[PDB]
């Protein structure tokens, strides 16, 4: 679009730290074991890359959501699983905080994850409940001075790293998308246990699993906001989230586009380098073409968000056409680094194999698709 | 007589009957039909055969009889399934299942849920990921009932059902069900299995 100076700055320090921080021989190592560097994580909070779009007035750092895309994206260009530990409390943690918590909720839990004390996991997904949601099979029970819950959540990421962790359930069994509230639990607590840690094929360093709740009771003074209005507070969240995942959608094209240039300035085959063949440059440019194109749209939805109009279309679309192009960019950047792209050591491989999910997870491509046909045809 | 049985893996019925032949013979299942009245102690016309053996009137000639105690059994290949998942809490909830699975004299298969807590081993296990089973019978005993244990059981021929909550997913194809506490309704179930004599 057009940068606010203090954006471009902003933009500049995130990439000079990415570069930096995140080396060749320390992210091989995040790899064989699956363990991201605590010590990084601090020293992320200690400049306050975890609290980008929340606000100094609850001292948080006072950027716009345009900042918190370009940390985002020039993060993952370097590394996914760094950008996986930024959105979390940037957008997934201190979303439904932001949104339905009182500020003794606010104070006792956001600040912590800000300052990279405390981690907060984002339990929404059931084996029974993926796109649809809304068929929960979690339940939450009133009991007065507590509520009572008893059910099991797939694919929650970072949560055996995660102290606190808010969660979904049923308390209206017969409202369905009407009658869900959302709770904070501590993982600490009774009842609670984790499933195995999940074998993925990328987005290696940061541990994903279940969330299983026997007969754990929660306290009422850790409940989202109004009863069943949890289901709307978790989709509004969701579409700052989805807007962090065209992100990186976006930051890992840069990428792996970035070396494919690279490597096709720099290798020659018979006798010409290999940029110096027509279908390999016209296959650059369709690449650049078609990241910039949608570098567009996601940048405008952000700056949507900032001047605070409706944004659940536009960021729709973002992820949906974001995510997509961007695995096609990964592909084609293995094939022009041709057969060694097929090797571990080139960093192009670990690219394409992260870019995977993003047409998955935070709403599918299709439910991406159900929402903006059925936003577009309603009369 | 009008002889029925089945045929074609037990796919097909029929009804075969001899028309020119006097006697008429059949092998009869074991346990379909049940005992008769014991001791009236009626009668008895016990009548005479003559058992004239010959010098090499039987070729047939044994050397040994054994008796084994087949213990090893794969979930695969087993005729009875006893089931178990989350719902034990702890570890030596199979051996309920075990004694479950004797009078029936089949194995003990796990879900996921086990396997990742360490309750058991993934040769076991059962589903998408698991190994698929065509049993005669199977007991769903303390699973929620996630599609990805419920696809590998689909076309088990009977499926029993045993959760505490009346609200999971396996009472879709339960074919009998029972709501409760499994480590209660396990040993009454074994307990009338015996009193008819299994
Ligand atoms: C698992 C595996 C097993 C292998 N086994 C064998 C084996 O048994 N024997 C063997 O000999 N090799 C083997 N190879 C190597 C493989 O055959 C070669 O890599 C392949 O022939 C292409 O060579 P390259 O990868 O070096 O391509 P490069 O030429 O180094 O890469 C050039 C890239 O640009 C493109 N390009 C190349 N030339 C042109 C041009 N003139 N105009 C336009 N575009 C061009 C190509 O599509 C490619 O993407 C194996 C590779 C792998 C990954
Ligand atoms: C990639 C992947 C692959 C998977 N593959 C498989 C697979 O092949 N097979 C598979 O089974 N799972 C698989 N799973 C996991 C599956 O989705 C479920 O997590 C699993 O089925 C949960 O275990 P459970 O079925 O025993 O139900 P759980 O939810 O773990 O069991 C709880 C149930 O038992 C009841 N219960 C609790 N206590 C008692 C009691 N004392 N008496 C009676 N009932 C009680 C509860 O009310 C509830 O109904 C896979 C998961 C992933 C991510």
């Amino acid at each position: 679009m057009y940068f606010s100076e203090q954006n471009k700055m902003i933009r500049k320090l995130a990439r000079d730290f990415a570069e930096k921080e995140l080396t060749t021989e320390i992210l091989d190592e995040v790899e064989e074991s699956g363990e991201f560097p605590q010590e990084i994580l601090d020293k992320m909070a200690k400049f306050g890359f975890f609290g980008i779009k929340i606000p100094k007035s609850l001292g948080g750092s006072g950027g716009d959501h345009m900042s918190y895309v370009i940390c985002m994206e020039e993060f993952a260009r370097v590394s996914g699983v760094a950008s996986v530990y930024l959105s979390s409390p940037n957008s997934l943690a201190g979303g439904p905080l932001l949104l339905s918590g009182t500020e003794e909720q606010i104070e006792k839990y956001l600040k912590p994850i800000i300052t990279g004390k405390k981690k907060l996991a984002f339990a929404l997904t059931e084996p029974g409940a993926g796109s649809d949601a809304g068929g929960m099979s979690t339940t939450a029970v009133d009991m007065g001075d507590y509520y009572l819950l008893n059910g099991r959540k797939t694919f929650i990421t970072m949560a055996p790293l995660c102290d606190d962790a808010v969660i979904y359930a049923k308390t209206d069994m017969s409202k369905g998308t009407r009658g869900i509230s959302a709770f904070i639990v501590d993982l600490k607590s009774e009842g609670v246990s984790m499933g195995k840690n999940e074998h993925k094929m990328g987005l290696i360093g940061c541990a994903t699993s279940d969330i299983i709740m026997e007969d754990v009771k929660v306290p009422k003074e850790n409940r989202l906001g109004e009863v069943n209005k949890g289901f709307s507070n978790a989709m509004k969240t969701l579409d700052v989230g989805r807007l962090g995942v065209a992100s990186q959608s976006i930051g890992v094209a840069q990428g792996a586009l970035d070396e494919a240039i690279k490597y096709a300035k720099e290798r020659k085959q018979f006798g010409k380098r290999i940029a110096d063949f027509q279908a390999i440059a016209f296959m650059i440019a369709d690449m650049a073409t078609k990241l910039e194109a949608a570098k567009l749209l996601v940048y405008n939805a952000a700056s949507l968000m900032d001047n605070k109009k409706n944004a659940t279309k536009e960021a729709s679309m973002a992820k949906f056409y974001a995510s997509e192009i961007c695995n096609e960019i990964c592909a084609k950047a293995v094939q022009i680094h041709g057969g060694y792209g097929y090797i571990k050591e080139y960093k192009v491989e670990r690219m394409y194999r992260d870019c995977r999910v993003f047409t998955i997870y935070e709403g599918t491509s299709q439910v991406q698709q159900m929402v903006i046909s059925g936003m577009l045809l309603k009369k | 007589i009008r002889q029925t049985r089945p045929a074609f893996g037990g796919n097909l019925m029929a009804t075969i009957v001899c028309p020119g032949s006097r006697p008429q013979m059949s092998t009869v299942r074991p346990g379909v039909m049940d005992k008769a009245a014991y001791d009236p102690s009626q009668k008895g016309e016990v009548i005479k055969l003559d058992a004239t053996f010959n010098e090499g009137d039987i070729r047939t000639k044994v050397l040994e009889i054994v008796k084994t105690t087949t213990d090893n059994i794969s979930i695969s290949d087993a005729d009875f399934i006893v089931s178990g998942g989350m719902g034990l809490g702890k570890p030596e909830g199979f051996e309920l299942l075990k004694q479950l699975a004797d009078k029936l004299g089949g194995t003990v298969a796990t879900s996921r849920a086990c396997v990742d807590a360490g309750w058991a081993d993934h040769a076991q296990q059962v589903g998408q990921t698991g190994t698929t089973v065509k049993p005669q019978i199977y007991f769903a005993c303390g699973i929620s009932g996630a599609i990805q244990h419920i696809a590998g059981m689909q076309d088990s021929d009977i499926i029993i059902a045993i959760n505490k909550n009346e609200n999971a997913p396996i009472f879709e194809v339960a074919d009998y069900g029972i709501v409760g506490d499994l480590y209660k309704v396990i040993p009454a179930i074994i307990e009338e299995l015996d009193k008819i004599g299994k």
